[PDB]
């Protein structure tokens, strides 16, 4: 797993200019943290329940 | 046969409280519109846009973003976005789709729990573990290990739900018709279609509350649907 | 089945709420009476 | 017969003089205000509302104090305390209060919560009865109708007139009988249904005389 | 259309062309020209009689189905229709489909009380109109009573009405069979049918009860 | 100028498209405070159990609880 994460680190580093990361209203790099928190919290609760 | 002998005819739309008024956002066009939105969930949602915070270290002062302005987005606009088709979460048409989908499952579930308990004698809650330990239907052992069934259920339901999400018409997302209305009972705009849709949501809301009864009764009493019924009768 | 130790814990929670409410009530009363402009 | 100047009177033929303010136009008017308590028209209106509210409660109370006792001694159901003057004590038991003796009905355990819930619910209900609310707006403080007459038994005004009399008449009988329930309970610790059975068993020996009475001195 | 008019089929087959009552012309469904008695000569009685037939018909069709289902299902103990009412007096009471907890009815008086109150409202609404409908045909109200709009076409309604009466008359005749077969055989209609199916020459009315009927 | 486009990126784009969208005023802050107070009360209770400041009858709060 460490090797795969290392390879993904190189890719996500070289290809940093993804249209996913740009705010559609101003075309600037931004993150909708309130929504990202909800996404990454849902996974945490789902993974907590499964364990 | 004028009638008016065994009932008091009442003028006005039947609402959830004898003396109330419909919310401005509930006109009464949709089936089952009984004027019930006390929390105003379907009410048009107002929003304010905050400007992007300055986070450039090449600048002397990095102030926080202010209110670019207020905006009320138009709801009920389905888009090609697979992961979030609707423009707004809080929209009457989207909630209606959720109400029908939540409702149609509960109608199937309420009937299913009753039938399996009358056939196998096992509670609907207890049947979950029993089938997991031994896959079976109607007392017949199924020719499939639970592991394959688990992957199959996820894949089958995954494909089915992805097909359902392909529709872009908000009304057709709630009433697809076509292959799902082979008898052409409510594929028109007649009053029969309106009455049938009124019957569906009523049976749907009943099933949602009823299945909420099943799970709460199983938590408290411990028995299933038929079991709770028998326990109550004997409790006297 | 509630133990006397549990009753005091619940009472302390209630007492803590009354201390918080008595602080908030005093602050709101003075803030409303001695308002600015 | 029950309205107008020729209405029947509480003293029958011997009624003779009747209060001038106590004319017809109101249900249950038998020309009985010998105490002259409703001389003021404003007070008469208030007393009329008090009578019908005391009457409606009495009808509910009369039926409600007899049914659990009837069911218990008829074998229909087993209650914690069938007799009305003891049904309140059910909350002070091992199983709390179970409706119809079924542990899976209501199953109340805290008299406070019962008291708190009644205060909130009755307070709002009585407020709605005096200022309108979810059930309807106020037109007649004692005869709302509308949501309170869904069956439409009083749609015709002629039937509404005679029906109001039936309610006050049945109500008044309930008030007298419920007043009896209070006294019979104190004089006889037995429930009112038990008293009726005893009077039927031996009316000569089982009655307010040939028993108690002398004890009341 | 074959079921109406003067060319309609008649109860006496070929031997009915010269034997037709004047009042029976072919306007109403189920007209086979069978009015040998003087009944329904006056239109007022004929109109009244036509409704009673459809009512007795729709009732019989419900009765014919309901006198067989419980006897054909397990859990109900294959109870005979003429022996179903007594169950209310059993210790278990009336548990629908045999599933305990369903109705658990045990008071015959309570059942009759609700039936009288509900049926009186229902029958009253059917005669003087009511919430379901007002100003509609007495026997064919439709509307709330025709949700699937199966009879929207007048032509379809006419043929369907012929289907309703012919099925009803068969049910009425078979219900009369249930009454007599039970009073003679003492067994439920399904049991009587099964016995015939097994040994028809032995298990039939003539070879079993005809001799003791006098 | 629009950035690199990928099939996975266009799929996930709707989830990152409401950067500054807020509910006017205090929103559900009062509702949030209720859950915080409930969480604060819950944390106190479990703290008391471990600290033995609350002695529940069923819990033993020792290694004998393993048995
Ligand atoms: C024909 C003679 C006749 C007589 C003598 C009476 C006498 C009486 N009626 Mg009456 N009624 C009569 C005919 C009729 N009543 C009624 C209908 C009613 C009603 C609806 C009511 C009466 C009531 C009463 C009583 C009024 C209050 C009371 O207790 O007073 C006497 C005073 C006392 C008892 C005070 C305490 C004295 C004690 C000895 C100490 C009273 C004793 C009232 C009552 O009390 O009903 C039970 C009442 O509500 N009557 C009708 C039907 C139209 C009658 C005839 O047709
Ligand atoms: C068309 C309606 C109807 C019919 C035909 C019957 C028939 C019968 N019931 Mg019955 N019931 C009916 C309605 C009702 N029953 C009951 C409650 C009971 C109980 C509790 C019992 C019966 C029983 C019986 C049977 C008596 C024993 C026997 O073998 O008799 C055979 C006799 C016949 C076949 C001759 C009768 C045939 C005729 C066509 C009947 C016509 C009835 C009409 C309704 C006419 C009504 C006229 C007036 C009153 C309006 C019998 C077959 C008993 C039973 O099941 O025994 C085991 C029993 O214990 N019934 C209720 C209230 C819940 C009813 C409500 O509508
Ligand atoms: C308002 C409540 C109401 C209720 C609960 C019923 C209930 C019933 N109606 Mg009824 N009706 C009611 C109102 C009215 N009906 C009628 C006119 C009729 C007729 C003409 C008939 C019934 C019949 C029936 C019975 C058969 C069900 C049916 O119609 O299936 C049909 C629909 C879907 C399956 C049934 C128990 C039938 C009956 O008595 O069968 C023996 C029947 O033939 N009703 C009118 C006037 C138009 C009504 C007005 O309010
Ligand atoms: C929301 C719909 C729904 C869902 C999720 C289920 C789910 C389940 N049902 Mg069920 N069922 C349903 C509706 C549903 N049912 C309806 C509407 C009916 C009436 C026809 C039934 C009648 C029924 C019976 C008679 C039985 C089940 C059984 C089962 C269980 C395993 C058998 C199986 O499904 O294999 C796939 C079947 C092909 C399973 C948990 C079985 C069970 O409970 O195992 C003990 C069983 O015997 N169901
Ligand atoms: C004029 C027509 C007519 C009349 C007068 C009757 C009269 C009667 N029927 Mg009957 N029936 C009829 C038509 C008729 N039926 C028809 C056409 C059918 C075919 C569908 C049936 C099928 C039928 C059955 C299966 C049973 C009766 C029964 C009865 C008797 C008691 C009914 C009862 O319990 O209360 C009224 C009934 C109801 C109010 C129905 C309640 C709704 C049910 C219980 C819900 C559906 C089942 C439910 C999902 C079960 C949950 C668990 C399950 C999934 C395992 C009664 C004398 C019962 C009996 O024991 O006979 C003595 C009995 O079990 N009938
Ligand atoms: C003045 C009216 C009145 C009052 C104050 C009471 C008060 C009471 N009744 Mg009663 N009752 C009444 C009228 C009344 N009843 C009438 C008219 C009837 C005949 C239908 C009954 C039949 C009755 C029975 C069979 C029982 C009681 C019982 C009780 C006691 C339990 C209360 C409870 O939990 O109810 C329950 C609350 C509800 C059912 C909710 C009400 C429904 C709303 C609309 C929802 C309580 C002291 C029980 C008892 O303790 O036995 C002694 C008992 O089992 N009552
Ligand atoms: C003068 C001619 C005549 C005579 C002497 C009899 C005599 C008798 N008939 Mg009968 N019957 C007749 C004409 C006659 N019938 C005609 C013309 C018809 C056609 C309508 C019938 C239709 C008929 C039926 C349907 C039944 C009888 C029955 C009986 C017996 C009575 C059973 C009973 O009630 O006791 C005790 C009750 C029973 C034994 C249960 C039945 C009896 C011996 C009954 C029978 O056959 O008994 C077995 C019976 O069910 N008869
Ligand atoms: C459990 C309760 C949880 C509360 C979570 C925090 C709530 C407040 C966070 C934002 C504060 C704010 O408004 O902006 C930050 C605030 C307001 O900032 C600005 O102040 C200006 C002053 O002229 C104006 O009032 C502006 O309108 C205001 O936006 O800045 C401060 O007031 C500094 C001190 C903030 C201390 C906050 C303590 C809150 C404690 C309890 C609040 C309870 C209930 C609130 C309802
Ligand atoms: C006319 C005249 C004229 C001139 O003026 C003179 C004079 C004399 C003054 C007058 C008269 C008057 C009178 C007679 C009065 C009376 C009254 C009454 C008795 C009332 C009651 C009244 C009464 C009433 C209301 C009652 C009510 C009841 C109730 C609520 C009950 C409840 C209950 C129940 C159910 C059961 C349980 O377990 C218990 C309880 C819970 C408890
Ligand atoms: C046309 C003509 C002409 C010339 O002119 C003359 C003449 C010849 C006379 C005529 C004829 C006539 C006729 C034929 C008649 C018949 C009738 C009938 C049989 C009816 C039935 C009728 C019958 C009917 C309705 C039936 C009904 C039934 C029912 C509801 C049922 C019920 C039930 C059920 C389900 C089940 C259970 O367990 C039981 C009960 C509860 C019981
Ligand atoms: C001193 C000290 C400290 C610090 C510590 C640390 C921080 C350490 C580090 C650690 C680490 C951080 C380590 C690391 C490791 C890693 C590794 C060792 C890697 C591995 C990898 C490999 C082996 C390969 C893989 C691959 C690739 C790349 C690709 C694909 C294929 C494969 C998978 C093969 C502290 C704080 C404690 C304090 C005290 C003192």
């Amino acid at each position: 797993l460490s090797g795969l994460l290392f390879a993904a680190s190189i890719w996500h580093w070289v290809y940093w200019d993804l249209e996913l990361f740009r705010d559609p209203r101003t075309s600037n790099p931004a993150l909708d943290l309130p929504k990202i928190f909800g996404i990454h919290l849902f996974l945490s609760g789902l993974l907590c329940f499964g364990f | 046969r004028s009638g008016g002998a065994g009932y008091r005819q009442y003028s006005g739309d039947a609402l959830w409280l004898p003396n109330t008024e419909r919310p401005a956002w509930l006109d009464g066009s949709l089936p089952g519109d009984r004027g019930f939105d006390p929390l105003g969930l379907s009410r048009p949602a107002e929003y304010l846009q905050i400007d992007l915070d300055e986070l450039d270290q090449n600048a002397a002062v990095n102030k926080a973003g202010g209110v670019v302005g207020a905006f009320t987005p138009v709801a009920d606009q389905v888009s090609t976005d697979s992961l979030a088709p609707y423009s707004e979460v809080f929209g009457l048409q989207r909630f209606r789709e959720c109400e029908l989908i939540h409702g149609r499952w509960a109608m199937l579930a309420c009937l299913g729990a009753l039938v399996q308990e009358g056939v196998t004698g096992d509670s609907w809650v207890a049947a979950q573990t029993l089938v997991y330990n031994q896959p079976q239907y109607a007392g017949i052992d199924l020719p499939f290990d639970i592991y394959t069934l688990a992957v199959l259920n996820s894949v089958l339901m995954g494909g089915v739900e992805l097909f359902r999400n392909s529709e872009l018409d908000p009304e057709r997302r709630c009433y697809p018709g076509g292959a799902f209305d082979p008898l052409n009972l409510a594929s028109d705009d007649s009053e029969r279609t309106q009455k049938l849709r009124e019957a569906e949501i009523k049976h749907a809301r009943l099933a949602m509350v009823s299945f909420l009864g099943y799970t709460v009764q199983a938590w408290y009493t411990g028995e299933g649907a038929l079991g709770s019924l028998n326990k109550f009768a004997n409790g006297f | 089945a509630a133990t006397p130790s549990l009753n005091n814990l619940i009472g302390s929670v209630v007492a803590g709420g009354l201390v918080l409410a008595a602080i908030a009530g005093a602050i709101t009363a003075v803030s409303n009476f001695d308002s600015i402009r | 017969e029950f309205y107008g100047p020729d209405r029947v009177k509480f003293l029958g033929p011997f009624s003779g003089n009747t209060p001038s303010y106590l004319k017809g136009e109101y249900p249950g008017d038998y020309g009985w205000d010998t105490a002259g308590l409703s001389a003021d028209p404003e007070t008469f209106a208030r007393y009329r509302e008090l009578e019908v509210i005391h009457a409606r409660w009495a009808m509910l109370g009369a039926l409600g104090c007899v049914t659990p006792e009837l069911l218990q001694r008829n074998g229909a159901a087993n209650f914690g305390e069938a007799v009305w003057f003891k049904a309140g004590a059910q909350i002070f038991q091992e199983g709390g209060l179970d409706y119809l003796g079924n542990p899976n009905l209501v199953h109340a355990q805290s008299i406070v919560a019962i008291l708190l819930t009644q205060v909130v619910l009755m307070g709002l209900i009585e407020g709605y009865r005096v200022n309108g609310g979810p059930a309807g707006e106020v037109v007649d403080p004692i005869y709302p109708g509308e949501a309170f007459d869904p069956l439409g038994l009083a749609d015709d005004p002629d039937t509404l007139a005679e029906l109001k009399v039936k309610e006050i008449k049945n109500g008044r009988l309930a008030m007298v009988s419920m007043f009896g329930f209070f006294i019979q309970a104190i004089v006889t610790g037995k429930g009112p249904v038990q008293n009726l059975s005893d009077h039927l068993a031996s009316p000569s020996t089982d009655n307010f005389y040939s028993l108690y009475a002398k004890t009341l001195a | 259309s074959q079921w109406y008019g003067p060319d309609r089929p008649k109860f006496l087959g070929p031997y009915s062309t010269n034997f037709v009552p004047s009042y029976l012309t072919g306007e109403f469904p189920g007209d086979y020209g069978w009015d040998t008695s003087g009944l329904s000569a006056d239109p007022a009685t004929f109109a009244r009689y036509r409704e009673i037939e459809v009512i007795h018909a729709r009732w019989a069709m419900l009765g014919a189905l309901g006198c067989v289902v419980p006897e054909l299902l397990d859990g109900t103990n294959h109870i005979a229709w003429f022996k179903a009412g007594a169950e209310i007096f059993g210790d278990d009471g009336i548990q629908y489909l045999g599933i305990p907890g369903l109705i658990n009815a045990k008071s015959i008086v309570a059942t009759l009380i609700v039936q009288v109150v509900l049926m009186s409202y229902v029958e009253g609404y059917r005669v003087n109109g009511g919430p379901a409908g007002t100003g509609l045909d007495a026997v064919y109200p439709g509307g709330n009573f025709d949700p699937l709009g199966l009879a929207d076409d007048p032509d379809t309604l006419a043929e369907l009405k012929v289907k309703e009466i012919k099925n009803g008359r068969l049910a009425m005749l078979s219900m009369f069979g249930f009454f007599i077969q039970a009073i003679v055989t003492g067994e439920g209609p399904i049991k009587n049918l099964n016995d015939h199916l097994a040994d028809a020459s032995a298990n039939n009315f003539y070879a079993l009860y005809a001799k003791n009927l006098a | 100028d629009t950035g690199i486009s990928t099939p996975l990126g266009t799929l996930l784009k709707p989830l990152n498209s409401e950067y500054g969208k807020v509910a006017p005023g205090w929103g559900t802050t009062v509702l949030m405070g209720i859950f915080m107070a409930l969480f604060a009360v819950f944390l106190v209770i479990i703290l008391e159990i471990y600290n033995s400041s609350v002695l529940l009858d069923d819990v033993t709060m020792s290694w004998e609880s393993l048995a």
